[PDB]
RNA sequence: AAACUUGAGUGCAGAAGAGGAAAGUGGAAUUCCAUGUGUAGCGGUGAAAUGCGCAGAGAUAUGGAGGAACACCAGUGGCGAAGGCGACUUUCUGGUCUGUAACUGACGCUGAUGUGCGAAAGCGUGGGGAUCAAACAGGAUUAGAUACCCUGGUAGUCCACGCCGUAAACGAUGAGUGCUAAGUGUUAGGGGGUUUCCGCCCCUUAGUGCUGCAGCUAACGCAUUAAGCACUCCGCCUGGGGAGUA
């Protein structure tokens, strides 16, 4: 359980949120940007995810996980800012990857917005 | 899904940055934010296209 | 000339005793009305006081003083409607001058003496001494454009 | 010629380095080359000789 | 009453195609449920709130069920008479184009009345119901709301069978056949010429675009895909409202 995990982030258009987990998700850790005051539109900021990424990261404590080889899973403003914000932290960033769902034209999408 | 390794990560961010750019992630949740009309994405790749 | 391009900045005359440019752009905002005599006068008189509670000679404690007023992050505001619109910028060299000056004069003048014999000397081993009323307000600055970093 | 759709190697190198399709834009192929090619894409994508994503 | 072959049609030989219909197969995503692990918010906006969560939410991982569509290829590309048609496979079936000239010998064109297809939204009888979503409910905005925005949500959206027969159903341009500068992309062939180690060049046929003379137009513009020059036939107009109404 030592030094081995998965990090998954995925920044929407508000509120990036990042749950760092095992190699085989169990999910060890997590924590948001409205877990640090940040109460509305504020949230989709990439200083949001200066803190919010090493906050559940650091405060993971029960194995010592410290490699993370992230996932983005998500749009977001604060995507690359929460991969730069987890070497703060510093837990060895290996394997970047960008496992997003994209659909091959299932589903019918909502209105457009006036 | 490309692993970096042997470097910073200011440095797999570049790499990254520009695997993400040439593929169809960003580009096509722009797209499917919101339901175009069926007739409406005809004349947007047209004009996707005569541009080029 | 503000939208041609830049007004080009004038030089000042360094003062005669200190031998300090820092000195004569301190006796030009302590000139309340034109009067330059009644005003030197009393910067000439606020200086001793720091050489006397202090035995170091004042062009050094000046200078000391003041980098305690001069911020090094202030707000702009950018009219992004409704967004915060308070950027968080640093300070040009000439505006970091100016602006610790600007601190050490106007709350200089709230103090409880009546004369600016020491109610600028008070304020400046205050700025001496990292403390006081002047430094506070920097402090201030630095808690209000420290507290939204969001727009680096 | 006829694309098999067994024939992998000419195949893949027509795939994408995620599993999309090159169009004949970057590819530089004709145009019933590249059709004929994505029925052929499509039938070895369906028994597993090449992925939809990876 | 005969004779002919160009028009028209059948042969023969090649192609191209989201052209239809029925039955199968497949993957990503959405939603819901079950479970593991795990802890305070998630969600949403110009800002918030309604809503959801400590009866474990979201996030994460595996598995399941179900409905709907088919990313990339994908293009001022293809096909069809129009509406239209986009995963893949098989069966059944329609049309067009090219080339050869064997054959039939004007068999042609247009087409009132008639008879059939005809987007969506509708209606009927049943199914199915995942997303989306009129009506409706609630929260904000505003000067004010029944609008815009947000949460939720029914008919509908989907299938089967009968209807309805209307759209800015538009290239705002009926069909057929000739004839009249050129230049240029591209699609489906064919014959050449080198040869390419499969790639070009020239000529021609049928599509599909963009430029542009003559000519035309009231002007914009159109211009071998005419709105040019002709001939045939059909539909239709003859001031605006009243009215596509009695």
């Amino acid at each position: 359980n030592i030094e081995n995990g998965v990090a998954h982030i995925r920044s929407t258009f508000n509120n990036t949120i990042v749950t760092i987990t095992d190699e085989f998700g169990n999910a060890l850790s997590w924590s948001s940007a409205g877990a640090l005051g940040f109460k509305g539109s504020k949230k989709s900021t990439p200083f949001a995810a200066q803190m919010a990424s090493e906050t559940a990261s650091k405060s993971a404590m029960e194995h010592g996980l410290k490699t993370v080889e992230v996932t983005v899973k998500g749009p977001g403003p604060g995507r690359e800012s929460a991969i730069r914000a987890l070497q703060s932290a510093g837990l060895e960033v290996t394997a970047i990857r960008d496992v997003t769902p994209v659909p091959h034209n299932g589903c019918r999408p909502p209105k457009r917005r006036r | 899904t490309v692993v970096r390794k042997n470097e910073s990560l200011e440095d797999a961010l570049r790499r990254f940055k520009r695997s993400v750019s040439k593929s169809g992630t960003i580009q096509e949740v722009r797209k499917r934010e919101f339901y175009e009309k069926p007739s409406v994405k005809r004349k947007k790749k047209s004009e996707a296209a005569r541009k080029r | 000339m503000p939208r041609k391009g830049s007004v080009p900045k004038r030089d000042v005359l360094p003062d005669p005793i200190h031998n300090s440019k820092l000195v004569t752009k301190l006796i030009n905002k302590i000139m309340l009305d034109g009067k330059r005599g009644t005003a030197q006068r009393i910067l000439y008189s606020a200086f001793d006081l720091v050489e006397q509670r202090s035995g170091r000679d004042a062009l050094e404690v000046f200078e000391e003083a003041i980098n305690n007023i001069m911020p090094v992050l202030e707000v702009k505001a950018r009219r992004v409607g409704g967004s915060n619109y308070q950027v968080p910028v640093e300070v040009r060299p000439e505006r970091r001058t100016t602006l610790g000056l600007r601190w050490l004069v106007n709350y200089a003048r709230l103090r409880g003496e009546k004369t600016m014999e020491d109610r600028l000397a008070n304020e400046i081993l205050d700025a001496a001494n990292n403390t006081g009323g002047a430094v506070k307000k920097r402090e201030d600055t630095h808690k209000m454009a420290e507290a939204n970093k969001a727009f680096a | 010629t006829h694309i098999d759709y067994k024939d992998t190697e000419l195949l893949k190198r027509f795939i994408s380095e995620r599993g999309k399709i090159l169009p004949r834009r970057v590819t530089g192929t004709s145009a019933k080359y590249q059709r004929m090619l994505t029925t052929a894409i499509k039938r070895s994508r369906h028994m597993a000789l090449l992925p939809y994503v990876k």
